């Protein structure tokens, strides 16, 4: 194939598998190290991507990706370089198969844009008309539990978030800002609101949609979109890695049961087990986290692969 | 062939071909390029690629600057001219091969050039100012999959909307001066917002917040400080802390590009100077001018490299409205010009000299090559594709059916709105056929001091 | 992955694959093999090139084995066997690098090899003795594009002749025995005519000059030398100076292969007997028999690589249809069938285990292969060509849609008269699935005595 | 540690994990090689071990043990050679922890006989006193097929068995002689009656048996039994591979519930799962196979840890 997009594919997918361990909520610890032999030991995917040093352009492109990710918003730094990652390794299927990448970038583009588009609907509402006592706080709160991993200190951030003023309608609330990433999902949830159901189940949502759209774009382009669809995969795979099962397995069950009209089901990563419903267990997502996650994967995935060639400046 | 020279010289255009080759049609690749140990870029720009690359050869950097037509018209067409000085240049390869004498080989390619320009200027329709419709579609046309972050519709009309801000009449002719525009930047997130303001903006914060946010009809002129300030204001200002109180007794900024002054100087000769607050940000706007002509596009990125990016594309697609405005001629692109061009050189091909109607082919051919490229990126058949069009090209009914990178179907290319100046590609042939000639030309290289 | 044995012979079943995938499909190209110093031999022939390259692995010469069914059906539907091994061997690499273990893998690929012949044995047509026009067609298919000297059009209604005289019944299931059937072969110049004989030809000249050219009714049977001679004729002759007088006053043959003597033992259980003049040589013809099943075909082309392809494109045509004939199923070729077999596969797999749902999807894909291998032959984009018949397929009144290597679009291959034996293609998914699940199933190589 | 020893053990070793792959009813096959390019395909142990060439001397070794056990019994060929190798490969972490090989050897010993003594009480009899029409010979034909893995040429094949005369007081019926390791399988079980849970539930008792019996040994024979112990449980993890899932977490499994009172359990390899009792699933092993397994097993390691060195003659 053309040898510059394998190198920079290669380097983006390395950087991404050395990014996979530390995903989810029992994400393994990296050890970063400064020139002067100071160490800074962590598993938060922003720390990690914003202090370490990467020599390869693509690889550092990806990261540019994934920062600007993490400042539009707060979460899902990590998602997005192993999505960007994922991307990129099974278009290199495709481009073994001869297929020119102008094509794959469009057929990602369209899985992209089918996906946000998609996004709404797989989601579910929340009261924004009111933030009246009646369990509509209390279930917030279990988000940001979700979020952190402790009976006090949990009415005391909730009220210290409630004071800070706004409505907005379109229901858009504004904030002027473990806590840190807490306090951005709670303003995340808020300032556009829809949950979405997290362990994966969204990916799996999105890619069995997304094969069904494939089958009517129908081209290359239909080779592209079930490339982005496998891609999606990619996070429950992970997610059921750190659950420790063998990963397939699981995958292919989550599968079969999205198929049901079981619809949502999820790895739940801590009780290390499948569940039907992730909701329950108060597995949960701000769309406003999602989106930027596909954006910026999608961004970074095709950006790699408009390149051609590198010349000497 | 011949010399060694020759051989280098046209090794060269080639390799300069290369450079830019796969970033050819609206469908093109982007180049990566990488600047010492500190910084790199990424960009679908032939003006960019070629200035940033190392042009450390005697011959070529005199093709750059061909491929630069020393004219109004500068723009992406320069990717044009080298692309095709490229494949003139692998044609005529071919010929050196079959010991044709350069003479005739640059006789057969200025007779070709002769009859292509002619070509494009029998081809051209007429457009005028008021024609919307296809400036508009010409300002899509130029930012044909640009790695833009505005919506690129939205982004023709502000082109459209500029060039049409900035046009004046002179003498049934009329003229485009780009010097008005203002292109000021900054990037955030919940940017690639891009916005289209008729007057100047001077991107600063205020230099002290007790200060008149907001000031109507302002007329612009941009102990001892104290005396300093009173002989100034004696008839906003731009170039201590105690000034700072002096001002706001009596707005300011700081650090400006004397791009800025001179656009300010042009556009004040003042009806409303504010601070406005960008998302993250502020920044001082002036709005209204002592000046019809006067304009700026306030592009604003989440990602820098798409934000500079967006900067290239616009004053290449201001460039092409420009031109198409200026000379007002247009083409159908998508490789039907090239077509026509390459049949009606095979058809009088044969009405010139045996050796020279093999140059003339060639150059034909040499021009056929471009759509083949135009085929190439966007991930099609090339050769299907030529065939394609150059057989359903025998009906004059078809004389804009061109190549729909997207749909890879031949269409036609007026009627699906993808639309170029006739100046551009005209003067690219010229180019590339200047480059090529003086290339042949050249026998020798010889030192000297 | 897993062992490097399993590695290993995978390799080799890949490796054998590249053999031949260049070969396959009518518009197929030819190998050339060259044998010590002496000689070369140029054919699109999946036996012969088996056969004369270097089967020094131990591995692999199984695969040609299994390729070739142990069963009467034997053809170039070898070829489908072995570039399908290939395929399901590069699909379950893909697969193992997932960690899946080789029983998972080879389960999934029984399971999808079951749906696979369930699947042929739904499309397929019924076909009789009587269909001339299918059998012609077949006969046709088998001749696609092979090297040979004869029209193909004409030698395949000779195949169907010979295959009709050759046919006997039996119980409601009529049988064809090929070794009925004699193939005789000679090169000059005007030559690539081919001649149907109802009888037997028997190539060399007749030993003595002076001797019945012609001879009516000849009952077969086929001092000393006058003794033996008297004795012979008590009751043509076939197997000295002396004895050329003795039958010459009593038609002789100096030398004949046993095979010529067995076909004619069978052939005579003997109206005509001539010598007849084939261009520049003379040869013995065999005419009439006491037998309603003999015949042969004389194979005669201007260069001996022409004839000897001429020779085993025929066979395999007979083959062919005979295998029509015997199973009296058919289907449309060009592609039709695997896709449908891809997608009842791809319908069926979610029915099944996960681990198991890949491996089945995995053998739809490497069905899928062939097709594209054969897009590739023929100069065609195989994905395009793939998915656009994929697509088509989705009507059940596309069951037959194939494609046209010759047009690049899809037709119904059933109408153009592109028409397989079922029996050929069952019998080769089960070859390949075998060699596959055999190559998966075996963990480590052994060294013995 | 003593170098001829680690080699032996290491040869043997390589061997023993070779035939691993081998074991059990879903068994990959080996493809044996002549000398002249001719080649036979078999997952039989008896075969494999018999036709292959191998040329270090402890391996050869182990290979006679193993042939001299098929000889004296037509089964349990790969499970000596498994198990031997097995044993030295436990072995060796007591000869690392400084522990000289006649100990071991003693211990090993120990174990042996302890396991041969408790394995008549772990087993469940069988009817001698009757070839009698009642259900008598219809659990026989389901060991017949647990070894043949067919409606018709059931009885054909019992009958055709009974033919030949003889009971013996102590129930112990002699016969003069994949049918023919069925044929074994059924003169096995005749020729002493007892019956055994295969799918390793008898490996399993076994161990958990000996730990406690090393806890009365109590020295560094302790630690040898233990060994054994462990090198017993092999089997039972090699079954759950083959069976699919991760060996570890199914032998953990097992020996939950051979502690519970669950008694005997069993890994049900073309099941692909853990069953509670194996005799349920007709899943049965001929006590006489078990013991001569045993035996040789422990014959050949032993054999090989009591070599010190090599000597040239």
């Amino acid at each position: 194939g053309r040898d510059a997009l394998r190198n920079n594919i290669l380097a983006a997918k390395t950087l991404a598998e050395m990014l996979r361990s530390s995903l989810g909520p029992k994400g393994l610890d990296k050890m970063l190290i400064d020139s002067f032999g100071d160490v800074t030991i962590t598993n938060d995917g922003a720390t990690i991507v914003k202090d370490m040093e990467i020599q390869h352009p693509a690889a550092k492109l990806l990261v540019e990706a994934a920062k600007a990710q993490d400042a539009e918003v707060g979460d899902g730094t990590t998602s997005a370089v192993v999505l960007a990652g994922a991307l990129l390794e099974k278009a290199e299927s495709l481009l073994d198969q001869n297929i020119h990448p102008t094509i794959i970038i469009e057929g990602y583009k369209k899985a992209y844009n089918k996906a946000l588009e998609l996004l709404p609907q797989l989601g579910t509402r929340i009261d924004i008309k009111d933030l009246n006592s009646s369990v509509a706080r209390d279930t917030l709160r279990k988000i940001a539990f979700t979020t952190l991993a402790l009976n006090k200190i949990i009415d005391m951030v909730i009220d210290a978030i409630v004071n800070v003023a706004e409505p907005l309608p379109n229901g858009g609330y504004n904030v002027s800002l473990s806590i840190n990433d807490a306090l951005h999902a709670l303003r995340n949830i808020l300032l556009e609101p829809v949950i979405l159901p997290g362990g994966g189940a969204i990916e799996l949502e999105l890619a069995m949609k997304l094969r069904e759209y494939a089958r009517s774009v129908g081209g290359k382009e239909q080779l592209a979109i079930e490339a982005f669809a496998d891609a999606l995969e990619e996070i429950p795979l992970i997610l059921a890695e750190t659950a420790g099962l063998e990963a397939i397995s699981s995958l292919m069950d989550l599968r079969a049961r999205h198929a049901k009209g079981l619809s949502n089901t999820g790895v739940d990563v801590i009780g290390g087990k499948i569940v039907d419903d992730v909701y329950a267990l108060n597995i949960i997502e701000p769309i406003r986290v999602k989106s930027q996650v596909l954006k910026s994967a999608t961004e970074a995935a095709t950006a790699i692969l408009k390149i051609d060639d590198l010349i000497a400046a | 062939y011949g010399k060694e020279a020759l051989r280098a010289n046209i090794a060269a255009v080639k390799a300069i071909e290369e450079a830019l080759k796969s970033t050819y049609g609206p469908r093109g690749m982007d180049k990566m390029l990488v600047d010492s140990l500190g910084d790199i870029t990424i960009t679908n720009d032939g003006a960019t690629i070629l200035d940033k690359m190392d042009l450390q050869h005697p011959t070529g950097k005199l093709l750059v600057q061909i491929a630069k037509g020393q004219d109004e018209e500068t723009a992406d067409g320069t990717k044009t001219a080298v692309i095709l000085a490229g494949e003139l240049a692998k044609k005529a390869e071919d010929l050196l091969y079959k010991e044709i004498h350069p003479t005739i080989i640059v006789s057969g390619y200025k007779k070709a050039e002769e009859i292509a320009l002619k070509t494009i200027q029998e081809i051209a329709q007429p457009v005028t100012i008021n024609d919307t419709d296809v400036l508009r579609k010409v300002a899509l046309t130029s930012l044909g999959s640009k790695a833009v972050a505005g919506a690129r519709e939205y982004l023709a009309d502000l082109v459209v909307k500029a060039v049409a801000q900035v046009a004046e009449l002179r003498g049934d002719k009329w003229y485009v001066d780009l010097d008005n525009v203002q292109i000021v930047k900054k990037h955030g997130g919940s940017v690639n917002d891009t916005q289209l303001v008729y007057g100047i903006v001077v991107d600063k914060e205020v230099v002290h917040p007790g200060m008149p946010k907001r000031i109507e009809n302002a007329k612009i002129a941009l102990n001892i400080l104290k005396e300093k300030v009173d002989k100034i204001a004696a008839t906003v200002v731009i170039c201590d802390e105690v000034a700072q109180h002096y001002l706001a007794k009596k707005l300011a900024v700081r650090r400006a590009k004397k791009s800025d002054l001179e656009k300010l100087a042009r556009a004040t000769g003042a009806a409303l100077v504010e601070e406005r607050k960008v998302g993250e940000d502020k920044m001082v706007f002036v709005e209204g001018a002592k000046n019809p002509k006067s304009v700026s596009i306030l592009i604003r990125g989440g990602l820098e490299r798409v934000v500079d990016e967006t900067e290239r594309a616009l004053r290449d697609a201001l460039g092409t409205v420009a031109d198409v405005i200026r000379d007002g001629r247009a083409v159908a692109g998508g490789g039907a010009v090239e077509i026509e061009i390459a049949k009606r050189l095979r058809k009088y091909a044969p009405q010139v000299g045996g050796k020279e109607q093999l140059a003339i082919e060639a150059y034909a051919n040499a021009i056929e090559g471009l759509i083949m490229i135009l085929a190439e990126n966007a991930g099609l058949d090339p050769i299907d594709k030529l065939m394609q069009l150059r057989s359903l090209h025998e009906n004059e009914t078809n004389k804009w059916y061109g190549l729909n990178l997207f749909t890879g179907n031949p269409e036609d290319m007026w009627k699906l709105g993808v639309i170029e100046p006739a100046l551009v590609k005209m003067n690219a042939v010229k180019a590339a056929t200047e480059a090529v000639t003086l290339v042949l030309r050249i026998d020798d290289i010889v030192a000297a001091g």
